[PDB]
């Protein structure tokens, strides 16, 4: 019952999103809600949209990937002990992006591709390895229809939580062979890790893999936007903190 | 409990993004 509360709360995950837009293009500054588990370019036709009057995003003057969960994005370029009740009165909570455009393409992330084919097609195969990774196989993944599979990205262009949740289940393994896990630091020197955690014969809780998290460099755990204690279970974690790609992404903050 | 714990956490975390999501 309550590792559907905890994936509803998730599902409900949203932001507000400061998106400048680049002179060179309230029009030149777009306010905008976006769903933690989803990506930017999920609402780029939004952006468009709304200014018709290469390009990719940017923080801080820093190009921004856009092939990873908007929640996770926001937990590593936002840098949570302050409940929402003893926080200073009218805190305002955002992210600011910047669309920018550029005669040659930024080298370290993946384009913008803008065809609306992208996002899905990058999304599912990378459902396909986490499904290599929890079973060994991409058996499950490829035994859905071709109408789930659809209906599967569907369910994250139109929030439709109920579609998300059984297709996902579905594919998810009873017991994962290894946790599929990614270790960030802030994005404000930045480094990724990618552990290989065996599931078997063991049990491990966040404590036991202190050695992974720590090679990536007095910091605090921080997983869909919250602090979570050393001592539960990496399992656990893995089965109710995913996020809507199929990863778990743990960020350490100061 | 350990889910109350995420359940607690995860609702106070929407509450402070949702916060004047009126200005968005």
């Amino acid at each position: 019952a309550h590792m559907n509360d905890i994936k509803q709360l998730l599902w409900n995950g949203e932001l507000n999103v400061l998106v400048s837009i680049d002179p060179s293009f309230e029009i030149a500054v777009l306010r905008i809600r976006v769903p933690r588990e989803t990506y930017l370019v999920n609402y780029m036709p939004l952006i468009w949209n709304k200014i018709k009057s290469y390009f990719w995003f940017e923080h801080n003057k820093t190009p921004i990937p856009w092939n990873y969960p908007v929640g996770v994005l926001f937990d590593c370029l936002a840098g949570f002990t302050t409940s929402f009740e003893n926080q200073v009165k009218d805190v305002l909570t955002f992210l600011r992006i910047h669309l920018v455009m550029g005669d040659s393409l930024p080298p370290t992330i993946i384009p913008i591709a803008s065809s609306k084919t992208q996002a899905e097609k990058f999304w599912f195969h990378q459902w396909k390895q986490v499904c290599f990774i929890l079973n060994g196989s991409s058996k499950a993944i490829m035994s859905l229809s071709v109408n789930e599979a659809r209906k599967f990205w569907g369910s994250v262009i139109t929030r439709n939580f109920q579609d998300f949740i059984e297709i996902s289940n579905k594919i998810s393994s009873s017991r994962p062979r290894h946790i599929p896990l990614i270790i960030q630091t802030s994005r404000t020197t930045f480094r990724i890790s990618q552990p290989t955690i065996s599931m078997t014969g063991v049990n491990p809780t966040l404590k036991d893999i202190e050695g992974d998290i720590l090679d990536v460099k007095d910091v605090m755990v921080i997983c869909q936007g919250i602090e979570i204690p050393w001592h539960m279970l990496l399992y656990d974690l893995y089965s109710k903190l995913r996020s809507f790609d199929g990863f778990l992404y743990i960020t350490l903050v100061p | 409990s350990m889910d109350d714990l995420l359940i607690r956490r995860l609702t106070d975390r929407n509450d402070k993004e949702a916060h004047l999501n009126e200005l968005f």
